[PDB]
């Protein structure tokens, strides 16, 4: 018999996990502060990870790993992205960035690119986020977008806003490209075989920035204010099957080929950057993680990253199949119960 | 030296004694004349816990033996090993106490006890190091729960900062006496919930139950009732008497709460007259934690362990205990209170009991013990509330008030343990 | 990574290496009151112990 | 050269007190009997191992140690034990009663019997001594006696000896060898007591003594003798400096100085490498590289945790055996490309070496097999403060129902001490955090 604890009841995910392990009859769940545990499915926000691995004659397994903060933060991605050798300043598939505090700074750094661009005619729009989520601004002046963070209170970061991006057809609008990849105990780097294109159902309009209806495609965006919202796929969601078709009868071009390979490049460098900083080999506990990352394609059917995220949630359609795959190569993997494999190895 | 006096009072309070003196003789090689004749200086490391050393190197008990009547004694006397004791240890007098906690407590114990701690201030004196008090008593009859009890008030006034423990015997309907024990049996509870520090409650209904259902007895005597009680009282005393470790360590780690040391105590195994088979470690953990082994008849599965004590006899794996052990606190996680961590010791002793090749005795302080005190509180209230059988005790000057008092603390001992076994 | 003051004699050596620069206790009388206060408690406790006894 | 006194508390400290001079002994060549040929100074002398020895004019070698147990069976076990003609009786004090686990007996009860007698036999070793440094103290944080005992002590050390340093050497409490449940109590009751008068603190776990001693040397069941003689080669290492020839640590003084820059924050963490068993007869020899990236290995760690999700404070590197700078310096560069290694900003990001020729002693029929070189780290990383975290955490849950507390409180102890050792061990909890995190 296995034991468990639940200390993130907002997790989607992990919700179908604990009920696929308590469905399996050799797992048991126990109560959020029993320490007597073999798998915590641990909180956000500081998960002790202080406290596992001490239990004697109990392998401790934790559904995060300690350290990886520094990829799901945009302003520490930013800072791991140009201090690491391994991913270098000049690292072609992610936009040009700064770290700007409003009240170590590239403040500076930012107006000097700017007036290059300004300089020139060539494309001077940039976008500015920051942590708050759920807070964007997307201007072609420096002026608007240093003012709006000095206002807000938070460390922001100021991105080149993709002018050119891939836009499907009919709608000539924006899209989005979540890929779902585990980090098992032994690192090893599975991407989901399912993906999910958020796409904007207004068409991308560059004169107007101001109304970010088609240029921002977070689904949160789009079922609020957006009118052709559910109109060209359900929920302003394509998947991968539906995506792949469209390019090759438009761009006469497969997913996997034009796309695919630059998200698996991308997953693998990320991931084996921190690496020696958060894997837990050798360590008296064990980790594994599930991952979102969000890519943007450009016209030119060349991928950037935007963004990853340490606690993502699913698609509905994918829920089922995405946590029984959890289950099987994070968790029985340490704890074996009594191929057509749904996910991808990204050998490394 | 870490000594322990050791005192039995009533009839089964020295015939339980009587057992337990002749089985850890035999366990540290004394004989029924006091010589040594063991094989292994083991036997003698921490030999004077329990005896003194007389002239010739002979072996004395340092135990004490009270009754208010000589026939229980007598026979000790005359038993096995009735010759080891010193004979000025005999105290007892000609007038019984008729199964009465009055006579005990107030009359007729109160004329005796001076004389009884005359002899427990002659065995203290002679102690390097004392550690505290060792009682056997039953709570059912007059001598042993009544005496007993005065006993024990006036050893802690005398030794206030000494352990006092007891092995204390609950009545039950299915193995009793007379219809006046749950009144001697609660009027006691109290005395111990304030004057001792650990008592194993030992259930004879529980030991009745083990006799007939799982050790085949048809029809189990007071002697095979025994036999577990001297078994088990050989377990809880073994890190006591061999090296590992003493009373007071045992309260500081066993009794979160002062009022909440009543213990239910285990032994494994326990077999029919089958005896030959080698019984393996993770076999021993099961039956140690399973309810058919508890000497004090509660469900475990009712209430929740503050605290548990371990000990395994014989050679065995250590690393296979602690797996085991490890094992069942990991399994049943549930029946261990969380706000006292890693709250389950373990020992382990080389030196194996007579006749098995491995042995598991057990200590919990399980919040289920309510339910002992509950059955025995709710005897004493169907006939309390018509005040039955109460003028043998308003005879010998006990007032009404006093039994009223005797039953709202055991009930608040009661409500006490139900406090813990929800937070 | 620059090693400096380095010692050398028969039994070993010792030295520095830098990757990188930079960017009133209790009285003896104040003790014996705790010590002679924690008695007190200590002794109120056990008169009550057996004043509870005596009655 | 300076004296140095070491102080031995509970059974803990005096079991692994033995082990320790058990090991010096075959360190400098001093026989069970006292005897040192190789020192032919005779009656005296100033040289490096004087500061733990003091001669008579027989020719004895007498450790400047004094043992202390509320209990009288430890400690008689060093009066009739190999090394029994080494102390004299004076230095062997023990009670009759022992603290039972209970942190208020130690300090309170029963230590208030005993604090003069003890203090008065370390004035004797004091009195021998032409300029004391000042004190090792070993001890348990479990233990009544180790925890409370040793509390009290260290305050009136401070005011005896209000100008000499103290160094501690603690054994963390582990529940594969624990012995009592309050354990997490006492802990929190003598570091709280203990805290401003000790200089510098070495945190011993129990928990990853006793795996080392599984993994490392294959035993199944680990004992205190196995564990005792692991943390006597660790000590070792340590005092070495005071001991032999050297410019690194020469004195007390100067551990504060490389390993503790803010006071409070003095536990530093140690790694000790390699660890081989004695039963294997085939053993490749580890060079100066491997040893060194041991050193950040958490296995490896006296204490369990994870330095990349901390920073550092100092960096000592301690070797023995067949090792010379360059290969340090080739060890540490590559080291450093693969390791997350973070300083806080305001100290220097660097290591200070120190290479004891002479490889380490292994007790003859031990458990660890003698190699060519071995390193101990002394790293301040706040990273330790997860052994606080963890501790805390157990206070936390017993406290909130004043479970055992009674056992206290009936020992003179006042409820309020509990709160405010633990309001003094969260400022600290959140000093490491406010020193480690961004
Ligand atoms: C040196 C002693 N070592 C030791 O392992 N034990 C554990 C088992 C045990 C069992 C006994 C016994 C004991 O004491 C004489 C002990 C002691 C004692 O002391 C610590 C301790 C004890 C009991 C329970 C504990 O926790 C619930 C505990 O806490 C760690 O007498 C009656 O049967
Ligand atoms: N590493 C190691 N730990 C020990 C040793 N002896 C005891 N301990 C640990 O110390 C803690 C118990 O404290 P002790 O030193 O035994 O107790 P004490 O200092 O003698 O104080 P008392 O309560 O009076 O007995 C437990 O956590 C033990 O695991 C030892 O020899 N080596
Ligand atoms: N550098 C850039 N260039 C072009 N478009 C960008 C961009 N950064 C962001 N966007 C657009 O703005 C949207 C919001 O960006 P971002 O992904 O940072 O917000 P978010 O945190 O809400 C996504 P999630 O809900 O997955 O965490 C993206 O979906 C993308 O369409
Ligand atoms: N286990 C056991 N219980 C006994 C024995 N003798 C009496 N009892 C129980 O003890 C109670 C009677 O008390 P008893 O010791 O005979 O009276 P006392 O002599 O006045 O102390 C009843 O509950 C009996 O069931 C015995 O030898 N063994
Ligand atoms: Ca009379
Ligand atoms: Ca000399
Ligand atoms: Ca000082
Ligand atoms: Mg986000
Ligand atoms: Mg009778
Ligand atoms: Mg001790």
């Amino acid at each position: 018999m296995y034991t468990f604890v639940v200390r993130d009841e907002n997790s989607s995910v992990y919700a179908e996990v604990s009920r696929l392990l308590l469905a399996t009859g050799q797992w048991k769940r126990l109560r959020k502060d029993n320490p007597r545990f073999n798998l915590m499915l641990g909180e956000r926000n500081r998960l002790p990870f202080g406290r596992l691995g001490h239990e004697p004659g109990l392998v401790q397994l934790v559904n995060y790993y300690r350290g990886a903060d520094k990829l799901c933060r945009k302003a520490s991605l930013v800072k791991l992205i140009k201090t690491s050798p391994e991913l270098s300043e000049s690292c072609t598939w992610f936009p040009e960035s700064y770290v700007i505090y409003p009240t170590t700074d590239e403040r500076e750094v930012f107006l000097a690119a700017y007036n290059r661009r300004r300089e020139g005619r060539e494309g001077n729009v940039w976008i500015a986020k920051s942590s708050a989520g759920a807070g964007i601004l997307i201007s072609s002046e420096a002026s608007e977008l240093l003012d709006f963070i000095d206002e807000q209170g938070q460390v922001h970061v100021i991105q080149k806003y993709l002018e050119k991006p891939l836009l499907l057809e009919p709608g000539h609008r924006k899209f989005d490209i979540r890929s779902w990849v585990l980090v098992d105990h032994l690192y090893n780097i599975y991407l989901y075989r399912e993906g999910v294109l958020r796409t904007s159902s207004e068409p991308y309009n560059s004169a107007n920035f101001q109304d970010k209806t088609c240029h921002l495609t977070n689904h949160c965006i789009q079922k609020e204010y957006s009118k052709n919202y559910g109109r060209y796929e359900e929920g302003n969601e394509m998947f991968f099957e539906e995506f792949n078709q469209y390019l090759m009868d438009a761009l006469n071009t497969t997913l996997e080929n034009s796309i695919l390979l630059q998200i698996k490049h991308i997953i693998r460098s990320c991931l084996m950057c921190i690496e020696p900083a958060i894997s837990t080999k050798h360590l008296h506990y064990q980790s594994f993680q599930l991952f979102g990352f969000d890519f943007m394609v450009d016209e030119e059917l060349k991928v950037w990253l935007i963004e990853v995220n340490g606690a993502p949630a699913c698609a509905q359609k994918l829920y089922a199949e995405l946590c029984q795959g959890i289950v099987d190569v994070a968790i029985s993997s340490v704890f074996p119960l009594a191929p057509t494999s749904i996910f991808i190895k990204l050998h490394h | 030296m870490r000594e322990i006096v050791h005192i039995q009072a009533g009839q089964c309070g020295n015939q339980i004694g009587a057992k337990f003196w002749e089985v850890i003789s035999d366990e540290h090689g004394i004989d029924p004349t006091g010589s040594y004749h063991g094989d292994s200086d083991l036997q003698l490391e921490r030999i004077n816990v329990y005896y003194n050393e007389a002239t010739g190197n002979k072996y004395v008990p340092r135990a004490i033996l009270v009754d208010l009547e000589p026939g229980t004694m007598d026979s000790v006397r005359s038993g096995p090993f009735g010759q080891i004791f010193r004979p000025d240890n005999f105290v007892f007098g000609q007038s019984g106490a008729g199964n009465n906690w009055a006579k005990g407590h107030y009359t007729e114990g109160a004329e005796l006890v001076d004389s009884v701690l005359d002899v427990v201030r002659k065995e203290s004196e002679s102690c390097d190091c004392l550690q505290g008090f060792q009682l056997t008593h039953s709570l059912g009859g007059g001598t042993g729960s009544g005496m007993g009890t005065l006993l024990i008030s006036k050893i802690r006034e005398e030794y206030p900062d000494r352990i006092m423990n007891t092995f204390s015997v609950m009545p039950s309907p299915k193995v009793s006496d007379t219809v006046v024990e749950p009144y001697n049996a609660t009027l006691s509870v109290h005395q111990l919930v304030e004057n001792t520090d650990e008592t194993y409650c030992i259930d004879n209904e529980a030991l009745y139950d083990i006799c007939f259902r799982t050790l085949k007895l048809t029809t189990p005597t007071y002697g095979d009732l025994n036999h577990l009680v001297s078994a088990t009282m050989s377990g809880v005393t073994t890190c006591l008497r061999f090296p590992g470790a003493d009373l007071r360590k045992l309260a500081v780690n066993m009794v979160p709460f002062p009022r909440l040391h009543f213990f239910m105590p285990g032994f494994a195994p326990l077999t029919s007259r089958q005896q030959y088979r080698a019984l393996t470690v993770p076999e021993l953990t099961q039956q140690m934690f399973d309810s058919k082994n508890m000497m004090a008849a509660c469900d475990p599965r009712h209430g929740r362990y503050l605290t548990v004590a371990a000990i395994f006899r014989g050679r065995m794996s250590m690393k296979e205990v602690d797996e085991q052990m490890l094992n069942v606190q990991n399994k049943n996680s549930s029946y261990f209170v969380e706000w006292i961590p890693n709250n389950v010791k373990t020992a382990v002793c080389d030196i194996p009991p007579r006749g098995l090749k491995m042995s598991a005795t057990f200590i919990g302080n399980s919040t289920a013990i309510q339910e002992l005190f509950k059955r025995i509180s709710e005897q004493f209230t169907a006939m309390f509330r018509r005040k039955a059988f109460l003028h043998w005790y308003t005879g010998e000057g006990m007032d009404e008030m006093e039994f009223t008092e005797a039953e709202s603390n055991m009930n608040d001992l009661v409500s006490e343990y139900q406090q813990y076994q929800d937070a | 990574m620059e090693v400096i003051e380095l010692n050398k004699c028969t039994s070993g050596q010792s030295f520095e290496v830098i990757l990188k620069p930079p960017s009133r206790d209790p009285s003896l009388e104040e003790i014996q009151k705790k010590l002679e206060a924690a008695e007190e408690r200590r002794k109120y406790q056990e008169a009550e112990l057996l004043k509870h006894l005596a009655e | 050269m300076r004296e140095c006194i070491s102080i031995h508390v509970g059974q803990a400290g005096v079991q692994i007190g033995n082990a320790c001079w058990e090991l010096y002994c075959l360190e400098h060549g001093i026989q069970p009997d006292g005897q040192m040929p190789s020192d032919k100074t005779i009656g005296g002398g100033d040289d490096s191992f004087n500061t733990f020895f003091s001669e008579t004019g027989a020719g004895k070698h007498v450790p400047r140690a004094v043992f202390v147990d509320l209990e009288p069976t430890v400690i008689d076990e060093v009066r009739t034990g190999t090394y029994r003609q080494l102390f004299h009786p004076e230095q062997l004090i023990t009670g009759k009663e022992d603290a039972a686990n209970n942190y208020a007996r130690g300090h309170y009860t029963i230590g208030k019997e005993i604090i003069d007698l003890v203090l008065d036999r370390i004035r004797k070793l004091a009195d021998q001594c032409t300029g004391l440094q000042g004190f090792l103290v070993f001890h348990s944080f479990g233990g009544g006696t180790g925890s409370g005992f040793t509390s009290l002590l260290m305050e009136r050390l401070s005011v005896d000896y209000g100008k000499k340093s103290k160094l501690e050497f603690s054994i963390y409490p582990a529940p594969q060898v624990s012995t009592a449940v309050v354990e997490p109590y006492n802990s929190i009751l003598t570091t709280h007591t203990t805290l401003e008068h000790s200089d510098c603190a070495f945190m011993v776990d129990n928990e990853a003594i006793y795996d080392i001693c599984r993994r490392n040397l294959d035993i199944e069941r680990p004992t205190y003798t196995n564990l005792n003689r692991l943390i006597s080669q660790i000590v070792s290492s340590i005092t070495a400096s005071l001991r032999f020839d050297g410019a690194l640590n020469v004195d007390l003084t100067e551990f504060q100085t490389n390993l503790v820059p803010y006071p409070r924050i003095h536990f530093p963490l140690a790694t000790y490498a390699p660890v081989i068993s004695a039963e294997k007869a085939y053993h490749e020899q580890l060079s100066v590289a491997e040893i060194t990236n041991a050193c950040f290995e958490p296995a490896n760690q006296m204490v369990k945790c994870d330095p990349r999700h901390g920073k550092y404070m100092a960096c000592c590197l301690l070797y023995r055996g067949d090792v010379v700078p360059k290969d340090v310096n080739a060890a540490i560069a590559t080291i450093k490309t693969k390791r997350s290694i973070q300083f806080v900003d305001w100290c220097p990001t660097g290591f200070k070496v120190g290479i004891n020729y002479q490889p380490p002693t292994v007790v003859p029929g031990g458990d660890l097999a003698k190699v060519q070189r071995a390193v101990c780290m002394l790293s301040n990383t706040t990273a330790i403060a997860e052994a606080w975290a963890r501790l805390d955490h157990k206070f936390d849950l017993m406290y909130a129902k004043r479970a055992f507390v009674h056992w206290y409180v009936g020992e003179g102890m006042e409820e309020g001490e509990f709160s405010e050792a633990r309001e003094d061990m969260a400022a600290l909890e959140k000093d490491y955090e406010e020193v480690g995190v961004d």
